[PDB]
């Protein structure tokens, strides 16, 4: 995506699903034997999607206008908005 | 004749509505009761599961 | 190579063994203790070092003596595939459990093996019509495709099964495989003489469909592998015979159950609501080690025992992600007397479109869906109030989708014993005009208990008549 | 219990309400089932016993739809279903 | 370099263990710094482990650091720069301008530790702060020195509502604010650094009676929970060493709480209900107690709250309720009614929202509106299933006037000529409870309910009436 962004071209970026993603740490973190977090996902994926999507902008003109835009999709597995994810 | 009828057919008709309103609630308290317990339950896990690490 | 070991501890089916040479066998290599039971197959799963590796262990491990030699055969436990497993029903350690002696084999494989790669995909869009009159109205099959039932407690899942493989396994000339993981021995006994006497067994000849199955009393270490076992003897048809294939699974749900018991045990922080952090991974695993290859096509049957009916837990959730068709069945529809129970406002197939399976199709199904997401509103006004105190462009919608309802029960065939009725199986062509004509309130003459039980439109004319009398 | 239904043939449920209600013993029959047991049925108590669920599940059915007005084919049902 | 040279032992994300030398050790709250090619890292001493092993957090990214890699110890608490010349720039949680306006030409250092003030220094709030909203002004009036609190759902023109708080109440203050966000969008971070360079509070040319911190979220767990606490020791400068009185403006404080949780989880203490942090009372408390009119200044903030799936009785919020003093509920519901104001106006509630102090007619008034609309929602009911005739003359003119004062709530802001293009009006305190007197009196009944729809005062209201009819 920083690839679009530095020509400045205009990109689309879609995220599908970031839901697998927290499974996924989960995963990890506990075989990496870290504390269960939230829900059962670390408690610092908040920072892993949050560095993740601010990486999606329209930039500066100096910038020469890098327009990668972001759709996250997170698929609600219940219904449950009050989940962490 | 018609509107006594009419009445009397509104009494009939919301008094029955009444019986079926009380075994509604009496359904959605079991349904409350048991949701109640579930999500305790669910959320103690989480805390022990947390606290045996 | 001789790898000597010592059993340094058997807690549970997950025995722990300390080699005593420095040489270390990789994870899913295999030893044999010679148990004074004949022998017990161990995999190794993890090394936990000092030539401690902690071994799932797959038969019982009642008896074992601590400190007790173990040596070791390496590698994943090779099963034994052919042509000449066709009728034979196999344990997991590769012996056959309906006795027919030593299986005749070339070649014996190693239960582990790699799910084939994104370039091999060769992906369907084959049509396959089962004849039975809820699926081919809401989710038509493919041939190749994965199709999977979201039962309750047995609840006539295997009599769903059942029904497909009378049907469809008798239309499909390629093999068949019948996996059925920790299922009861009753139910294999009923599959085993059912088979042979529908012939599908030829005991004779040589059959077109294979078993493995697998008894619920079985210890769980050898439940998880059952499944792999599955695999093999699938990828042999698939992949090395070529032959196009058909395979069931059930019950998938004791694959992700057994995981879980074991994932505690062999050190893991179970979470993931109680289930094995591995949930996803094996999963995946499994159910791409099942996929439609530029070889062989398989068309598929998972069956997944909700637990406790919460569909919400991720062992359920995470199957439908690896799935391309689902037929949730629930309680309640069972409840309604449907049969076949399942849910119509649950089903997705991919194979539904206007495209797919024709714009008149889809018109159709189109209206079905929401008439009855209309009637299944409406089903909190009816009780709160009464139904003439609703619309009465609604009332007729309603009576209509009472009618739909009722229509929707066809008759089973392979339970027309059970039900007692006559088993129905009604054309797919057949089944479209059918519901098109109810759309059209054709038949909104003739009594809802004409529609209720009953196969094709002509049947529900002919139930009026008899009603009549 | 539905690990256990899983593994069992049939659900022999009984219902609070109707063993309070003078069946005592009451055999709910919307929640007994029997999966494969019939091949138990003494040949003689088949053939009289022939369609016996599917009447009370009309008893069933009837008496949920008569709660109000019922053709007499549906009355004579019910007559015979609750007696 | 300090001779207290620790070497990192464990590398575990944010928690980094160091190994400081024989003897040598800091202090809980103290500041490490490790010399990077991505500037110097600095870790918050938080644990002492003993055996000259430390237990830190980090702020900064963690990434590429070798573990064995030596730390330099600051040897104090996080100390900000504070000045007069910290206005009119964007101070990243490091003290370091990310918007390029030259280095902060410190006058002074303070620790982000600064502790609250004592019950003797505090004075007793009697303040009446206006903001020219017609709902806050009449339903909930604001006071200086104030912890107002804006709860709502997912920046549900939160953003908006704070915009419009700077563009009138900031502006008409001759004192400094002190605009801090938490983990807001840096898109939005921009937009508003532009804007407010615009309405020319942020004057790059000349001073700035406000200045900026923005912490945005794509920066470790960490450093999110001490963006607040450095914000709030400018604003104790402000209000201690100035002297001059601030309002404070924090954004978003469930943020604060999200990031305390997920670095309690790291510390290893074991999770509260709903994973929240054992120590959330304390946190929130320490950045609450802080903030206080004190003998030597007023300080009065507003903290942006985001209330997950609008459910207050979710323990975050719900702490959050007791710890602040003005709260302000701002509803979905009303957002979408297509009312601008967004508040739910029974469930507003400030400190200040008496009856003799905002006045006998003001109270009077108040209980009438209250009245009216609580009215109107419990006829609600009766209008659903019963129908709307079935109500007497009494409620028909009471229902009448409610829908009339539900829409003389609506108020127009200038925030909302980037929505509607609508230009705001603000309506002073005395003018809104004398025409609030006359709706309820009926005296305006003879006014459209569309005439009061989505426009100002009385004289708009009138105006809009005569717009209507002709």
């Amino acid at each position: 995506g920083e690839w679009f962004r530095d020509n400045g071209k205009h990109a689309l970026i879609v995220y599908d699903d970031l839901s697998k993603q927290a499974v996924a740490y989960r995963q990890l973190s506990l075989l990496l034997r870290r504390p269960p977090g939230r829900e059962a996902y670390p408690g610092d994926v908040f920072y892993l999607h949050s560095r993740l999507l601010e990486r999606a902008a329209k930039l500066s003109e100096k910038e020469g206008s890098g327009s990668l835009t972001a759709l996250p999709v997170i698929e609600t597995q219940g219904g449950d908005v009050s989940a962490y994810i | 004749q018609g509107y006594a009828a009419e009445i009397s057919a509104r009494r009939n008709a919301m008094d029955n509505a009444s019986k079926n309103a009380g075994d509604m609630i009496n359904r959605y308290s079991i349904l409350y009761n048991r949701t109640r317990q579930a999500v305790i339950t669910n959320e103690l896990v989480d805390i022990i599961t947390g606290a045996s690490s | 190579t001789p790898i000597t070991g010592k059993v340094t501890a058997v807690i549970g089916a997950i025995v722990d063994v300390h080699f005593e040479q420095s040489e270390l066998p990789a994870i899913l290599n295999a030893l044999e203790i010679k148990t004074p039971q004949g022998k017990l197959v161990l995999e190794v799963a993890q090394h936990l070092g000092e030539n401690t590796v902690r071994t799932i262990a797959m038969d019982g491990t009642e008896g074992l003596v601590r400190g007790e030699k173990v040596l070791d055969t390496g590698g994943p436990i090779s099963v034994p595939v052919g042509r000449e497993t066709l009728g034979r029903i196999i344990n997991v350690i590769g012996e056959p459990i309906d006795e027919r002696g030593p299986i005749k084999s070339k070649l014996r494989k190693p239960i582990h093996a790699d799910p084939p790669s994104f370039a091999e995909q060769s992906t369907s869009a084959e049509i396959l019509e089962t004849g039975i009159k809820v699926v081919d109205l809401l989710a038509p099959y493919a041939r190749g495709g994965k199709i999977g039932l979201f039962g309750g407690a047995g609840v006539g899942k295997t009599v769903f099964i059942q029904e497909l493989i009378n049907n469809i396994a008798k239309a499909h000339g390629g093999f068949s495989v019948f996996t059925g993981v920790g299922e009861r021995t009753r139910e294999g006994n009923d599959l085993y003489r059912e088979m042979k006497e529908t012939g599908v067994i030829n005991l004779e000849g040589e059959s077109k469909v294979a078993l493995v199955f697998g008894q619920m009393n079985e210890p769980p270490g050898a439940r998880a592998r059952v499944a792999l076992t599955g695999l093999t003897i699938a990828e042999y048809f698939r992949d090395e015979e070529g032959q196009d294939v058909l395979l069931f699974i059930d019950n998938i749900f004791r694959f992700t159950q057994a995981g879980s018991e074991v994932s505690a045990l062999l050190g893991r922080i179970p979470s993931a609501v109680g289930y094995q952090p591995t949930l996803a991974t094996d999963m995946g695993l499994l159910q791409e080690r099942i996929t439609t290859t530029k070889k062989g096509s398989v068309t598929s049957v998972q069956a997944v025992y909700v637990p406790a009916d919460d569909l919400t837990d991720p062992a359920p959730a995470t199957t439908f992600a690896h799935l391309d068709a689902t037929t949730v069945l629930s309680r309640g529809i069972s409840e309604l007397g449907i049969y076949p129970a399942v849910d119509p406002l649950d089903s997705k197939s991919r194979l539904l479109d206007a495209a797919v399976v024709g714009q008149e199709h889809y018109d159709v199904a189109s209206k079905v869906q929401e008439t009855l997401q209309t009637y299944k509103s409406l089903q909190d006004i009816i009780a709160i109030l009464g139904m003439d105190e609703l619309s009465e462009q609604d009332k007729l919608t309603v009576e209509r989708a009472r009618k739909i309802q009722r229509f929707l029960s066809q008759p089973f065939a392979v339970a027309e014993v059970f039900t007692g009725i006559p088993g129905k199986l009604v054309r797919l062509k057949d089944t479209v005009a059918s519901f098109k004509a109810v759309l059209e309130g054709k038949y909104d003459n003739i009594p809802e208990h004409a529609f209720y039980m009953v196969g094709g439109i002509e049947d529900v004319v002919a139930k009026a008549e008899k009603l009549a009398a | 219990p539905t690990n256990v239904i899983s593994i069992t043939d049939g659900q022999i449920f009984l219902e609070a309400e109707l063993f309070y209600k003078g069946i005592r013993p009451a055999i709910n029959v919307g929640l007994s089932v029997s999966r494969v047991g019939s091949a138990a049925q003494v040949k003689a108590l088949k053939q009289v016993a022939g369609s016996l669920k599917l009447f009370l599940a009309q008893y069933r059915e009837v008496a949920a739809f008569a709660q109000s007005d019922l053709d007499a084919s549906t009355k004579q049902t019910l007559v015979r279903g609750e007696r």
